[PDB]
């Protein structure tokens, strides 16, 4: 029909806004010479991740589905792997933004008196982002027998299901952990309380709900549907709405973590 | 009873005599003069480095060289045309409120809370800075010195006294008395031969540096006095206090002559300076931004925008090609 | 690049001062500065005294591998105006009040610490600075009431001539004189004479409002 | 002030040495470090240069790749190591002192030297001038391209040495006078050609005159100019 | 003798040779017109003379 050219309009509005978003959070970095702590490293490491898919993944998926399937295998391989790379760094970004904030909080006196400040950063995000590849990397490339261009091992559950641990039930854990934490160490401590302690509640109820709600159901619609029926022809509409969600956590990113901090607020006022 | 009623009289005698020679007005008398129109300027450079709120700081004679302190407790020296450093100096007390340097490039001075004023010698044949001296003997804060030249130094303290010391024997020479409140600034003059200073009793006297006694006291301020500076002549100064004005008071006629003021401006004033040839006031502010005043007019709000706390200090440079701005933003910047 | 060869030594110095003011301005903010405030022979010097002992007047110490700087400033004669913006970015504001002169009227003690406690809490450069509070003389206070209650000076009290009763009204008292109960807290002690306890309260307040900074800064 | 250096002596055909200079009475770890060659039959030539936080070096062309210069600071004491020893390396070896800001004096203090045995041009008009007391004096070089550069300098610089004596700056960028020298000496000239004057001549002031370029590296000395 | 120090100092601050405002008023103009050409921050000089660009 003639309705294929008001979808392709909102998907590359959406990849516009997720490299807009990311790359604001670049330029407040490089810009500002006192953004030099742990906090906006790891906060660099989570927009560059999601810049790169804001850019690459996006509008090579419209022709695709919309006009003509003008990949061939090779392409196919480099944008899937690319994809899921992408995504699984993300993810462990925001865990180590989690665990920073957290020792923030249980331990104050050496989180004061520490001075380690040189090559440490660097190394845990270049290990962040080998752990993202090793995740996925392997498998896809792997995957011979392999339609619309997806992975190989979806024709057996066992892969997607652990991956799919590895991918989500390890860092929901570690988050809720962490941020019940900071909830009773600030709780302990508490005695207009109220509405303070109620506050710190729904701030973190909120950040461990978003996560939770954009990252489930394709994982669990996906392996429900490998379980019984292999099935890879015409799919319904529940399985694109999935698709879709997902990659909109990396839209909804960037609006919590940097941009509720002071120091990046005040840059981002100054320019 | 007898002497409070003889300085009644003297007083009024004062009074009067400053009434009889007002003929006529500064304002209704340069009204048929073209003005300076609209004054633009632009940041040329930015100097970086400081990280606390920065206090003090001055010209060298050379037009080229310049220093500033900060409660980081530090001292530097940079170069203004390509803005690099030239020294980095560390002070003994971090609680540093004023700096000065020398007419002849050898000698840099600084004091603060501690009581005691330090000066230090550039040009040693060993490549570093030392203290070559420490002057103590008040009793209360330090709130501005002056070189008069490479022996001798004039300061003003928080215990109501000034001091002119001999920097060789190490003890005061001449001490100045006569303010009921907190000597705030002083600035000397062309010939040095006289310097005028403002208290926080409102009120400024001009002192003789040779004898040692009180020629002149200018009121009229609501509010203590913050700033003082000297005009390019040596026959006039100009005053800003805190009720958010500023003043010119001339040192002959012996009394004012105009004020610079405005209704949107609900703030204080921080720092006030000239220009070479007596054509521009400038004036920083708590509005967190400088502001320029047409001398022989008393209007203008041509502003020098561009900062983001309190200005705490501002200097024009000896030939008149650039002006320097500091505040409690940690930057300190060159307009031209 | 068209520089000769002596800009470029001047560049190389340049550079190397402003490693040495970075690398200072680091080690410069993993301290605790406290400012330590009383009133007229308020008993400051046996606080001073009893943790790790013209002008300013500073003194160091070191506990629990934390760096504690204290600045006494009882030597300046002038107006707090002209002088306290200095201390805008201070840790916390240690306070002394002694309890034993209810009865010393100079119009009694404990109303000038009332005064100076309200004049020091609702000011604008301590917007969110808090306070560590010390009652000192609790003996002496606690035989002078033997004899005179606390009605000489509070008429409006009305609870028995015991030691507990009387701490708790004054505690109370001046802990209500506070008017942003939202933004910053008050903490209180009763000074001990026989150990460590002076020095492990400060410690112990230190701590938490270093951990409640910590989290307001990320707005969480 | 004072260095004071060793390690000379004689040496056969290839072999290496090691030669080094102690510092004392200032502080060595804020200055740039030059080492300065002297044949026993002719005038001066640069060796080396190492700056302040060793992160830049520089060697004649006559010599890279078989010399090494290092620096040790919390001892305060230079090395040179010389790589398979020939003919033409004989000489006196200088260590020189120099520091880079705006308005310093480069150049000013010079060691003693030690005795091992085994590009823009400046050139001197003459090679000897006899004079007698009470007289003035003038000596010139000349260069080969411009020594002014955009920002206003010149590098033009004058030495003196003395018989039996270490060499002293007298005049750097060719017209300002160094401290510690009377006000009797002077320099001028224009682009390419240089006259240095003396007035009212006295004893000891007697010995070789140097003029040098520092424009860009290497560094270029004169033939000499002898005064007796 | 703090009243002794105001009548001197009074005595001393009576006796002062005075001239008319419009004298005062008439120097700073005459200052400010003949040392006016060499202002470089009203009227600004060519930018080949500019040290700062
Ligand atoms: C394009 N959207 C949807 C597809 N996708 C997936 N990413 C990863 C990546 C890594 C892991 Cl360990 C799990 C994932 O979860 C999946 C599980 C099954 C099928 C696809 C995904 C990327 C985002």
């Amino acid at each position: 029909l003639s309705t294929r050219v008001t979808l392709a309009f909102f998907m590359s509005l959406v990849a516009f806004a997720i490299m807009l978003g990311n790359a604001l959070v670049i330029l407040a970095f490089v810009v500002d010479k006192n953004l030099r702590h742990r906090s906006s490293y790891f906060f660099l490491n989570l927009a560059i991740s999601d810049f790169f898919v804001g850019v690459i993944s996006i509008p090579l998926y419209i022709p695709h589905t919309l006009f003509e399937w003008d990949f061939g295998k090779e392409i196919c391989v480099f944008w899937l792997t690319t994809d899921y790379l992408l995504c699984t760094a993300s993810v462990y970004n925001i865990v180590l933004i989690s665990y920073d904030r957290y020792l923030s909080v249980s331990n104050a006196v050496s989180y004061r008196t520490q001075h380690t400040g040189v090559l440490k950063i660097v190394t845990l995000m270049v290990a962040v982002w080998v752990l993202a590849f090793l995740v996925n990397g392997p498998m896809i490339l792997v995957s011979e027998s392999w339609s619309e261009c997806e992975p190989g091992f979806f024709s057996e559950w066992y892969i997607l299901a652990i991956t799919s641990f590895l991918e989500f039930v390890i860092p929901v854990i570690l988050v809720a952990y962490f941020n019940m934490n900071i909830y009773w160490s600030l709780w302990k401590r508490d005695h207009v309380e109220l509405l303070r302690a109620r506050r710190l509640a729904k701030s973190l109820a909120i950040l461990l709900g978003v996560f939770a709600v954009c990252w489930a159901p394709y994982s669990l619609f996906t392996i429900v549907l490998s379980f019984y029926s292999s099935a890879t022809g015409p799919k319904s509409v529940w399985y694109r709405i999935a698709f879709w969600l997902q990659w909109f956590n990396s839209f909804v990113n960037p609006l919590l973590y940097p941009l509720c901090h002071k120091r990046f607020q005040k840059a981002f006022l100054k320019i | 009873d007898q002497l409070r009623q003889e300085a009644e009289q003297l007083k009024n005698q004062i009074r009067d005599a400053r009434k009889a020679c007002a003929d006529a007005t500064l304002s209704q008398i340069t009204n048929n003069i073209d003005p300076v129109g609209r004054i633009q300027m632009r940041t040329r450079r930015t100097l970086r480095g400081h990280l606390a709120k920065i206090y003090a700081m001055h010209w060298g004679t050379d037009s080229r060289l310049l220093v500033s302190a900060s409660q980081d407790g530090k001292l530097i020296i940079w170069d203004s045309y390509t803005t690099n450093k030239v020294h980095a100096i560390p002070l003994r007390s971090s609680w540093v409120m004023t700096c000065a340097y020398a007419p002849s490039g050898n000698y840099v001075a600084c004091g603060g809370l501690d009581n005691i004023c330090s000066i230090y010698n550039l040009k040693t044949r060993e490549g570093n800075v030392r203290v070559s001296r420490e002057l103590a003997g008040h009793t209360g804060y330090l709130s501005c010195c002056r070189f008069l030249d490479d022996n001798q130094i004039v300061t003003s303290s928080g215990d109501t006294t000034c001091a002119l010391w001999d920097i060789e024997t190490g003890q005061q020479t001449t001490t100045f008395t006569g303010h009921t409140g907190d000597v705030m600034s002083l600035s000397l003059a062309p010939d040095t031969r006289l310097f005028v200073s403002g208290a926080c009793d409102a009120s400024a006297k001009l002192w003789d540096v040779r004898e040692g006694m009180c020629r002149q006291t200018f009121t009229g301020h609501e509010s203590d006095i913050n700033a003082i500076c000297f005009f390019p002549n040596g026959n006039a100064f100009a005053t800003g206090s805190d009720d958010a004005t500023c003043r010119l008071f001339d040192l002959r006629a012996d009394q004012e002559l105009m004020t610079y003021s405005h209704d949107n401006i609900i703030c204080g004033i921080t720092s006030v300076s000239f220009s070479k040839s007596g054509r521009l006031l400038l004036a920083g502010y708590d509005d967190f931004n400088c502001n320029v005043w047409d001398a022989l007019k008393a209007d203008r709000a041509g502003v020098l925008a561009g900062h983001d706390n309190r200005v705490s200090c501002l200097g024009v440079t000896d030939d008149g090609m650039a002006v320097a701005t500091g505040s409690w933003d940690s930057f300190l910047k060159i307009w031209n | 690049c068209t520089l000769s060869a002596e800009d470029k030594a001047a560049v190389e110095r340049s550079k190397m001062i402003d490693r040495n003011l970075r690398e200072d301005g680091e080690k410069a903010a993993r301290e605790v500065k406290l400012l330590l405030l009383g009133a007229g022979e308020s008993g400051k010097n046996t606080i001073v005294k009893q943790m790790k002992i013209t002008g300013i007047v500073e003194t160091h110490f070191t506990f629990k591998d934390l760096h504690f700087k204290m600045f006494d400033v009882g030597a300046q004669r002038s107006e707090r105006k002209k002088w306290i913006h200095c201390f805008e970015g201070v840790t916390a504001i240690i306070f002394c009040v002694a309890l034993s002169d209810y009865d010393l009227v100079l119009m009694n003690r404990m109303h000038a610490s009332m005064k100076l406690f309200d004049s020091i809490c609702n000011n604008k450069w301590f917007t969110d600075t808090s306070i560590i509070l010390f009652l000192n003389k609790k003996d002496l206070f606690e035989e002078k009431i033997k004899k005179s209650p606390l009605t000489i000076c509070y008429p409006e009290y009305a609870g028995s001539n015991t030691y507990e009763e009387a701490a708790a009204y004054i505690q109370c008292q001046f802990e209500d004189l506070n008017k942003r109960k939202d933004t910053k807290e008050i903490y209180t002690h009763f000074t001990c004479s026989t150990d460590t306890k002076n020095v492990q309260f400060v410690f112990d307040a230190v701590t938490d409002v270093i951990i409640k900074n910590n989290l307001k800064d990320c707005g969480l | 002030v004072q260095l004071v250096e060793s390690g000379g002596g004689l040496v056969q055909p290839g072999g290496s040495r090691k030669l080094s200079c102690s510092a004392s009475g200032f502080a060595f770890s804020s200055f740039g470090m030059h080492w300065v060659r002297q044949a026993p039959e002719k005038g001066l030539e640069w060796v080396a240069y190492i700056s302040s936080g060793s992160g830049t070096i520089y060697y004649a062309d006559t010599v890279k790749g078989r010399f090494t210069i290092s620096r040790d600071d919390p001892k305060n004491t230079l090395f040179l190591q010389m790589t398979s020893l020939r003919s033409e390396d004989t000489a006196m070896y200088y260590c020189v002192r120099s520091i880079y800001y705006y308005g310093s004096s480069p150049f000013d203090f010079w060691g003693q030297g030690t005795t091992l045995t085994v590009d823009i041009v400046m050139t001197q008009a003459t090679s000897s001038v006899p004079v007698t007391p009470g007289e003035s004096v003038s000596i010139s070089c000349r260069s080969s391209k411009s020594l002014l550069h955009s920002n206003g300098n010149t590098y033009l610089y004058w030495f003196l040495q003395r018989p039996g004596q270490s060499p002293q700056l007298l005049i750097y960028r060719m017209s300002n006078l160094a401290s510690g020298v009377p006000d009797r000496f002077s320099g001028s000239g224009s682009g390419t050609a240089f006259t240095l004057t003396i007035s009212r001549l006295e004893a000891e002031d007697v010995g070789v005159y140097y003029c040098m370029q520092h424009l860009e590296y290497p560094l270029t000395f004169g033939a000499g100019t002898k005064l007796e | 003798a703090q009243a002794r120090k105001l009548v001197e100092q009074l005595k001393m601050e009576a006796n002062i040779d005075r001239i008319k405002v419009s004298k005062a008023a008439a120097d700073l103009m005459a200052y400010c017109e003949a040392h006016a050409k060499e202002d470089p921050l009203l009227t600004p000089v060519p930018a080949s003379e500019n040290p700062f660009r």
